[PDB]
């Protein structure tokens, strides 16, 4: 067979794009957020009643016969029938453990029937409601790939990615969703994902410290762990460019025999 | 990029090639995201990525 | 984008069309505007009955 | 002559009998009528005869037997064999074997109706309208049958407040009564109901029982019909079986068979008196308008005035679309009211709730549970998860398992189906095991006051009965208040105290469940 | 001949037909079949009579919201229908032994109309269609109903609408398959014009056929542009055989490889496959392990992970059964293999470039419309030559009604019409068979 | 007739908000020939004085 | 012509038909006029809440 | 993502100089960020020569 | 078939070939002749390959006055050419008995290809022979000659102007008889896009060749925009054959019964032939005495006008021998022939204004230019179907030098390519054989 690869480079950013990309690779597990809790901070239902339908079970529904879409086994949210929903999340550039173009690619690489969305200072995976609360708990909320401080779930007003942190080391949120606790030195969310406020406040657990941080982020950054201590990726990168002009120029094997 | 290529290659010191191009993009991508990292006010100045 | 189609892309009334050809222009420009919608664009009928 | 045969079938699920020894034959036209306990295997055997996934047989088979269009895949009525096609050709009749992949199949199954137990197989968005002119569409007929049909079929379901407006934003029992005209109009072989009537009150029961036999006896389509609940069983059924634990405990006229079944059951347990203790919560002039720039004002809840005095359980009867469940999430603090006041009285301060936030709402919302008429559960989680690690549960993880197991207990589990129960997936469960489940889900927190959003519906008398003693004893060893929402009148007699009627989002009279059942009757 | 590859023949099941097949056996070059479609699009005319006499008998001539009060004409266009076929076939008649051919769709309520290839052999254009089925319609309401002379515009307006003043067929009750070649992105993208919805409701919504009305339109396209011309040519060919045509039954494999997998399974399956097949080999292993892969065969390994491309697409889409997921697909494969491997992906970037147009398309209030109206003749999604648009088909055919833009809203007229020839709703198995007839010719 | 080809742009025109009001073009012209019709597009909040 | 260049009509019917299914947002005549505040705000060059 | 196949090609759509491509370009002609620095670059390639 | 009048074929010198043809053995549809050209001049490119040399060797890339300095190379093309012509041979190549041909004139210095028609069976219009050309030649330029991969947009804009930013070919060395898609003015006006100049250096300046050329194309024009179908096709039919093939000799014995007249004595005539042949009689006898007549035949009137409209063109520029009195002509021939007979004009007044806008534009600030320069597809000339162009082409080839746009400057490169080939050269003499071929066919 083929042994995957996921990431070049030796430094320990990459390391941790491996490690992100990698289904194989249990992310460990830093605070424990309840599922009740993860679909009141998601805002798109009520906890304890049935999922909103958009169409019937695929029982129900009569389609034609195709021997290859019959061969993808569906989603339990699509075999029942769910909206799909979605999921929002903003990484500050100062050593957030999950990137936009990395949380992309690990959720492509990871999930099933998602629709990942990357932009600068934004980042929003789309699925049906069951299976996106599912991976939301398990993966998006409760493991290395989210911290309180430097990642917040967010939609609606996102700002604050290329800002520097505040005094209690959060991004900076224009609607504040989540605040700092003092007194349990807790990160609590006092509003859901879009804006509206929550009855109760939901603890999301403490800021990783930034030791930490700087082993389990995924950034690039000149105080951290620059390209320039990883050339590994600069030649991988490079060398995708080259094959990517010679392509385009005329794509043939002589032509390539310059690469 | 002016001075980094005048050290190395010249005003017209090279042909384009593919290594060349390979350097010099490289070299100042690597500089302007190394100046980006390290003066705050130059990342809240172009807090968008696109800039 | 669903709703983006309904709200700026499904009724959408302009005054005039796109020319082709060496009279190249864009909508609303007044050789695209046809002679029934500029007699609509003047209200006489409205204050006067001649 | 006959549709189907059922050979010597035993389903089982990992040493897990769900069934044994079920055969049953049907001609072309007779209700069949499926009775038993809570669990028995009623779904099981209807998801059986459809086909669905996973519900292939390990012991026997069951033959359809129909008539086919070999240039046309249209399956019919077996009676059609010797009759002239919608196509070329006469017809042939087949001996399809489900479970056999043979081609008719396909045709077949497409051919035969199922009313999914609590799961509404409609479009949601699709209004009303269109989603019954889906269903004719779909099937076929046209532009104008297709019309007649929906209007005659939207009567039917008694529907015509309701044309326009997103079956989405429906209530429950409407939402049933959508997807069952959704299901007449197919022109089926068979139809399948499993629990056709639902959680429905009396009146609108009746109303579906007759629109299905305006139709479906009318076609003499084959009927295959559960409800654990008889009266239905006997006024729509002529040969009915009982089984018990998925075993055919007997096979006889419909009459026999629920005379029988009835005989097995219990009567209720009046429970001792209580006296209530002060009120807690006070609802002043609640409104809900749900306003549409495309349908209308439904004003769901018109003007309430209500007061609960604290250790009480309390009732709410009436009608379907009456603005019971409207009414409980505005107690609830799910859905905030278009106008009027709702205080609780935490001790003895009297919180406005129509305010969102901590200093406000949230501070009663931590003692307020609710078990909503439509209910979930996290379905990647186990049970145990459900009801312990789902919710946060303020224990270790190694307490909380005899803690579920407990409240599973008290819900009225066996302490060894408790316990084979916590290893489990919510699919794994029954609908009434699974409501069980949410039951004992919103009762694990101990909340001060608890909504329960008809609470049976899909219980045995006697698992009715025990749902019963539960929040009874939990009311008064705990002082747990209750609101209950119910359709089921001797429940309300010998649980509630203090009910009272909705009607078209009024409150009319409050007052004893016997005087609420001579104004109703 | 001059192309040494030789690809195996696979049905939409899965299925060996032939071995050995040349590579040009498939070529719209080559291939009769290809040719059939292109000259049934050039020909085939839709006519709405439907439409026709609803926008007379309201007076509804002009566009959106027009109305002419006065001009009304009350003709009984669907009751006639036979009548009125017969004289538009009695005048686009050339030959007695002609191809003309006006059919009666939905019970007179629509009419298929195919002008003969004679006067397509003396046009420059296939706009002779359009313009000679419009003639022959308004000749034969004028004359089957006595319109009197002053209503002749009105007949006009209400068929065509609008094209002296708007050089288009705006208001008008009569469609084809191509727009206007005056209306094109670029120059040769005619035959870029057919949207997603219209190929799967051409296919009756079966996936592999979908994906071949796609692949063989796009790369018969690129031929059109000159894309596919001297050393680009054998790589649209392979293309067109690997994504649209399952070649060595590559996309089959690939979807019964990753039943319960994802896009990055599917990464792992096409580079696994690449590696057996001798494709790329290891170029050189880094410092830090990441053996660098390069491909012994640039075209090949871009045919290959075009069908990994549909492959994943597929998968991804049955697993969600929405079709809103098409542009995250390619852009991550894209990415993920370039990242895995060092190798560049499908179309050297232009398939990932494509794919953040389709993201930015249909996926904000910036965006408009979803998937099902992907056509190669927009400035969004022109950039990929016939390597982005046919997995699109495979999304929307995975889709559980899910969609504004389904093919049944947008594309019911346009089934009706083209699902009753055959090399168009099983574009496949004809094609198939049409490169089974040239075996032996080359 | 109320109108001509298109009922919605006789509506709109006959909004009082316009500055050019289409009931009377003819004494309007007569405004703008006697330099008392107040035009817009004029950008004299971003230009100097003298 | 500049008030007949800069008038476009577009029409809410199934924006507010999105709205209202797919988007499951509620469409009052008390929506409708918050809407209207907010494109009276926003056509000409202004930016809500930023 | 398509320029680098795109910027020494020489295919019919695709290939340009860069003094001779603009916002016409097909690759060009949506996106914001990237045209004004394109005609730097096009006057930096002639910079250099003086 | 349908048409039971026949016509006689005489040659340009005024000699009769046959009589009794029918007059559908002349149509678009049905002449062999016709197909030919309609499929020859869509596969038919023109190179400048000293142009190409000379735009390279100066940088000349851009167009009008534009200069990149820096991107020069310095290539030998028109020594190379024969090379270079069997590169593009051999990448244009479909199979090895393909009509493709790529003929070397003027010792190198220019550069006439013809694209298979397998090539253009799979596309929808006729943009395939010019993509298809200039990268066929991108390919040889690039492997003949080793040009650096920085330099091959240079090769680029050097062969094709500014084509990705302007959908033309105006800077460029290649070029075709028929115009952009992008240019056309209206659907079907593809064949229309041909100017005067171009067709008049193609036939080398023969008049009655160039009145056949411009008539067929314009014909066939009308065939394609549907214009000429049902009950119009025997007016456009009848109007080729009289003016454009002088089918009854009527343009030959018209200019020599008027070899000294004027425009009125050319009337006269084409009233006394009209009147001697029965295709007019007297309608009444008013009180002043003028006599109104009625057309016997109104399409055979319509034909008689259009030949004596063009032997009034030739008549009075042959006078003069200047191209400037076209408009003139065409504008008082129809408006004395009016008011003399009480008959309509040519083209029932619609070339009279076709004159009326055409003496505006041709004598005035506004547009237009020189009489060669306008087209079927113009906008001052569109108005015609095929009656007021070929007076222009005769104009132009009666003129002696009094035009500063003459076919010389204009078209140079286009008329030295396209007159290599007898077809578009001698129209009438292949024409006439082609309808001598089908003449017992109806
Ligand atoms: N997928 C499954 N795997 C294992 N056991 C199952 C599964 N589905 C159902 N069961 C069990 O099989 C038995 C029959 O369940 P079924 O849903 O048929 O009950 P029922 O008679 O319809 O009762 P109810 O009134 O609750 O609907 C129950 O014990 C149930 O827990
Ligand atoms: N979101 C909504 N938008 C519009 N109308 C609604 C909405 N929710 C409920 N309604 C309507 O308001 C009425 C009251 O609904 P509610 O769910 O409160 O009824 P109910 O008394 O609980 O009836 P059931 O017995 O069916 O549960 C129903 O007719 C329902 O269709
Ligand atoms: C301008 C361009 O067309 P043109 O370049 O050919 O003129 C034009 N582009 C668009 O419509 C589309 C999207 C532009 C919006 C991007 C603004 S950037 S700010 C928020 C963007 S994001 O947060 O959602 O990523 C088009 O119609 O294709
Ligand atoms: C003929 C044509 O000019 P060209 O030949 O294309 O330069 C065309 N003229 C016009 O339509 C001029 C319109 C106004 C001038 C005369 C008004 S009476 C134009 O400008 O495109
Ligand atoms: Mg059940
Ligand atoms: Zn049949």
């Amino acid at each position: 067979a083929y042994t995957p690869q996921f990431y070049p480079g030796a430094t320990k950013v990459a390391e941790n794009r491996r490690n992100h990309l990698n289904p194989n690779y249990e992310l460990e597990k830093l605070r424990e957020i309840p599922d009740e809790d993860v679909v009141k901070i998601m805002g798109h239902r009520q906890p304890g009643e049935d999922y909103k339908t958009v169409h019937p079970p695929l029982e129900e529904m009569d389609f034609v016969e195709d021997y290859a879409r019959d061969l993808v086994e569906p989603l339990n949210g699509a075999k029942e029938g769910h909206r799909v929903r979605y999921i929002q999340f903003a990484d500050s550039m100062y050593f957030a453990p999950a990137q936009p173009y990395d949380r992309s690619r690990s959720y492509m690489s990871r999930l099933r029937g998602v629709d990942a969305g990357t932009l600068s200072g934004r980042q929003v995976v789309e699925c049906r409601e069951s299976d996106l609360e599912e991976f939301s708990k398990n993966i998006l909320m409760d493991t290395e790939l989210f911290d309180p401080a430097t990642s917040g779930m967010r939609g609606a007003t996102v700002h604050g990615h290329s800002l520097r942190l505040d005094e209690n080391g959060m991004m900076f949120d224009a609607l504040q969703r989540c605040v700092f606790d003092e007194k349990t030195g807790h990160v609590m969310y006092v509003k859901d994902q879009v804006g509206k406020p929550l009855d109760a406040p939901v603890d999301v657990g403490e800021p990783i410290p930034e030791a930490k941080l700087r082993e389990i982020t995924t950034i690039y950054r000149n105080d951290g762990v620059a390209m320039r201590a990883d050339p590994d990726v600069i030649e991988v990168v490079k060398r995708i460019h080259r094959a990517r002009t010679l392509g385009g120029y005329i794509p043939t094997n002589e032509t390539f025999k310059g690469l | 990029a002016l001075d980094y290529v005048e050290k190395k290659y010249g005003r017209m010191g090279t042909k384009a090639t593919m290594d060349v191009v390979e350097d010099v993009a490289g070299e100042v991508t690597l500089y302007a995201l190394e100046q980006y990292d390290d003066y705050p006010a130059l990342l809240e100045d172009h807090f968008g990525g696109s800039q | 984008a669903d709703f983006s189609y309904a709200s700026k892309h499904a009724d959408v009334i302009q005054m005039g069309n796109a020319l082709p050809g060496r009279r190249a222009r864009g909508p609303n420009e007044p050789g695209g505007i046809r002679f029934g919608i500029l007699s609509d664009v003047v209200q006489t009928t409205r204050v006067s009955e001649d | 002559m006959l549709l189907l045969e059922v050979k010597n079938v035993s389903k089982s699920y990992g040493d897990t009998e769900v069934l044994k020894n079920v055969s049953f034959e049907l001609n072309e036209g007779d209700v069949m009528g499926v009775l038993g306990r809570s669990g028995a295997g009623k779904s099981v055997l209807l998801h059986m005869l459809r086909g669905m996934e996973g519900y292939e047989p390990t012991s026997g088979q069951i033959i359809y037997h129909v008539a086919y269009c070999p240039h046309c895949e249209n399956v019919e009525a077996p009676s059609q064999v010797g009759k002239k096609c919608e196509c070329e050709t006469e017809y042939v009749a087949k001996s399809v074997d489900f479970w056999n992949n043979n081609e008719i199949t396909y045709a077949l199954k497409k051919k035969i109706a199922i009313m999914l137990q609590r799961t509404f197989a409609l479009y949601g968005e699709k209004t009303v309208a269109e989603n019954i002119m889906e269903a004719l569409t779909a099937a076929g007929y046209e532009g104008k049958d297709a019309t007649e049909w929906a209007l005659n079929l939207i009567k039917m379901v008694k529907l015509e407040h309701r044309v326009a407006h997103i079956s989405r934003d429906l209530s429950g029992g409407e939402k049933q009564r959508v997807v069952l005209a959704r299901q007449i109009a197919k022109n089926p072989v068979i139809f399948l109901a499993d629990e056709p009537t639902g959680t429905l009150d009396p009146k609108t029961a009746k109303f579906v029982h007759n629109a299905l036999t305006e139709a479906v006896i009318k076609h003499n389509i084959a009927m295959v019909i559960t409800s654990h609940w008889p009266e239905v069983i006997e006024e729509l059924c002529q040969k009915a079986i009982w089984l018990d634990k998925g075993e055919m405990r007997l096979v006889g006229e419909s009459k026999h068979v629920v005379e029988e079944f009835m005989k097995t059951v219990t009567s209720m347990k009046e429970f001792e008196k209580v006296e209530v203790k002060d009120e807690l919560l006070k609802l002043e002039n609640v409104e809900k308008r749900y306003v549409s720039v495309d349908r209308g004002i439904v004003k769901a809840v018109d003007g309430i005035d209500v007061s609960i005095n604290e250790k009480e359980i309390f009732g709410l009867v009436g009608v379907s679309g009456a603005g019971k469940t409207t009414l409980s999430k505005i107690i609830a603090a799910v859905i905030p009211p278009s106008k009027g006041n709702y205080e609780f009285r935490l001790a003895d301060e009297w919180v406005d709730m129509t305010k969102v936030g901590p200093l406000y709402r949230g501070r009663a919302k931590r003692y307020i549970g609710m078990l909503f008429q439509e209910y979930s559960l996290y379905p990647h989680r186990t049970i145990l998860y459900n009801l312990t690690e789902s919710i946060g549960l303020e224990m270790p993880g190694e307490f909380a398992k005899m803690k579920a197991e407990h409240t599973l207990v008290s819900v009225g589990f066996t302490e060894e189906e408790a316990e084979n129960m916590l290893e489990k997936h919510p699919s794994e469960l029954s609908v009434g095991e699974k409501h069980r489940v949410a039951l004992a889900q919103v009762l694990i927190r101990e909340p001060h006051l608890i909504l329960l959003d008809e609470p049976t519906g899909t219980m045995d008398p006697i698992t009715r009965n025990q749902v019963a003693e539960s929040i009874q004893k939990s009311r008064s060893e705990l002082d747990q208040t209750y609101v209950i929402v119910s359709h089921d009148m001797d429940f309300v007699l010998n649980v509630c105290d203090r009910a009272a009627l909705v009607r078209g989002g009024k409150i009319i009279k409050t007052g004893k469940p016997d005087e609420i059942v001579k104004i109703l009757s | 001949v001059k192309y040494e590859d030789k690809i195996s023949l696979y049905d939409a099941k899965g299925n060996l037909v032939a071995e050995n097949v040349p590579l040009e056996a498939i070529s719209p070059l080559y291939n009769p079949t290809i040719k059939s479609m292109v000259k049934n699009i050039k020909r085939t005319v839709a006519v709405n009579l439907a439409g026709i006499e609803g926008t007379l008998a309201a007076g509804k001539i002009g566009g959106k919201g027009c109305q002419v009060p006065g001009r009304t004409l009350d003709i009984s266009a669907v009751s006639n229908a036979q009548a009125i076929a017969d004289e538009v076939e009695k005048i686009l008649k050339v030959s007695e032994d002609d191809d003309t051919a006006v059919k009666i769709i939905n019970g007179g309520k629509q009419l298929a109309v195919q002008v003969p290839t004679a006067r397509l052999e003396v046009a420059a254009e296939y706009s002779v269609s359009m313009l000679s089925t419009a003639m022959a319609l308004k000749e034969a309401l004028i004359k089957t109903f006595n319109i009197d002379m002053f209503d002749g515009s009105t007949v006009h307006a209400a068929i065509v609408g609008n094209y002296p003043q708007v050089m288009d067929y705006a208001g008008g009750n009569i469609a084809s398959l191509l727009g206007a070649p005056s209306m094109m992105e670029g120059l040769g993208y005619a035959l870029r014009n057919i949207p997603v919805n219209h190929a799967v409701a051409t296919t009756k919504k079966n996936m592999m056929n979908a994906i071949a009305f796609s692949s063989v339109m796009e790369q018969t396209a690129t031929f059109e542009m000159g894309d596919a011309v001297g050393s680009f040519e054998r790589q649209h060919l392979l293309g067109l055989a690997y994504q649209g045509l399952n070649a060595d039954n590559l996309v089959i494999d690939f979807i019964k490889a990753n039943a319960k997998g994802t896009v990055g399974s599917v990464v792992e399956t096409v580079i696994d496959r690449a590696i057996a097949d001798g494709v790329i080999v290891v170029d050189k292993t880094m410092s830090s392990g990441f053996n660098m892969y390069k491909p012994a065969d640039v075209n090949k390994w871009n045919a290959y992970a075009a069908a990994g491309l549909v492959a994943a697409v597929a998968v991804s889409c049955g697993a969600a059964r929405a079709a809103q997921n098409v542009a995250s697909v390619i852009l991550y494969f894209n990415d993920i293999l370039e990242y895995e491997t060092g190798l560049p992906g499908v179309d050297y970037g232009r398939s990932m470039g494509t794919a953040v147009g389709f993201s930015f398309f249909s996926h904000s209030i910036y965006g408009g419309g979803g998937p099902g109206i992907f056509n190669g003749n927009h400035v969004v999604t022109r950039h990929s030559k016939g390597f982005a648009i046919p997995p699109v088909c495979a999304a929307m055919c995975a889709d559980a009604g899910t969609q504004m833009f389904s093919p049944e809203h947008t594309s019911g007229l346009v089934g009706s019409v083209y699902s009753a020839f055959d090399e168009f709703r099983e574009p496949m198995k004809y094609v198939i068979e049409g490169a089974l007839s040239i075996k032996d010719q080359f | 007739d109320a109108f001509a080809l298109n009922p919605l742009v006789k509506v709109a025109f006959a909004d009082p908000m316009l500055v050019f009001d289409f009931s009377k073009p003819r004494k309007e012209i007569a405004r703008g020939a006697l330099r008392e019709f107040e035009a817009a597009g004029e950008r004299d909040v971003i230009l100097p004085a003298k | 012509w500049d008030d007949i260049r800069r008038t476009v009509i577009v029409g809410m019917d199934t924006a507010h038909s999105v709205l209202e299914k797919r988007l499951g947002v509620e469409v009052t005549p008390e929506t409708i006029n918050e809407y209207m505040h907010t494109i009276n705000h926003s056509l000409p060059g202004g930016a809500v809440v930023q | 993502q398509c320029g680098a196949s795109n910027s020494l090609a020489i295919r019919n759509d695709e290939a340009a100089p860069l003094e001779l491509r603009g916002p016409n370009y097909p690759n060009y002609a949506m996106n914001v960020g990237h045209q004004g620095e394109y005609a730097g670059i096009a006057q930096a390639a002639h910079s250099a020569r003086g």
